[PDB]
């Protein structure tokens, strides 16, 4: 699969859910998984969003530190869903705070992390098709 | 330290979530 396309379509959906139109089965499964995750952890996401205080000064370090901590001792599909939802949080905060150019940066950072850090794990664990299979019983 | 805290909580939640599949 093309990880950049996965990132771009995911972010476009997170932003469209906030009323923002960003000029950029796997997609739909990831879409529902991320929504289920942030609905399940609504209070936690609300607290994260209120402490982000996102600025162009802090965005790169925020992203790198959260993601490094998230995968500190390894990878699983839940942590990958969390990675996408956290990227979505940063993008929504970007447009909310009239910092919409940061969305382009965040999408680049997410694509670079998926391609150059998570790729070997995704490949060794059956690829995105394995994720579709695992989450399939939770769809609809 | 905000980002370190966010990442740790996201990790915990993630591991709970994947157990729910
Ligand atoms: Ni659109
Ligand atoms: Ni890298
Ligand atoms: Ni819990």
């Amino acid at each position: 699969y093309d990880n950049r396309e996965i990132v771009m379509k995911y972010i476009h959906y997170k932003l469209s859910q906030r009323g923002y139109e960003w000029d950029a089965v796997v997609h739909l499964t990831l879409r529902q998984a991320g929504d289920d995750f942030s609905r399940r952890y609504r209070r936690d996401f609300a607290e994260m969003s209120s402490q982000l205080h996102l600025t162009p000064f802090t965005a790169r370090g925020l992203f790198a530190t959260v993601v490094e901590e998230l995968f500190r001792d390894g990878v699983n599909w839940g942590r990958i869903v969390a990675f996408f939802e956290f990227g979505g949080v940063m993008c929504v905060e970007s447009v909310n705070r009239e910092m919409s150019p940061l969305v382009d940066n965040i999408a680049l950072w997410m694509t670079e992390y998926l391609n150059r850090h998570l790729h070997t794990w995704i490949q060794d664990n059956g690829g995105w098709d394995a994720f579709v299979e695992l989450y399939g019983p939770s769809m609809r | 330290w905000l980002a370190q805290r966010l990442g740790r909580e996201l990790r915990r939640l993630s591991d709970e979530f994947v157990d729910s599949f």
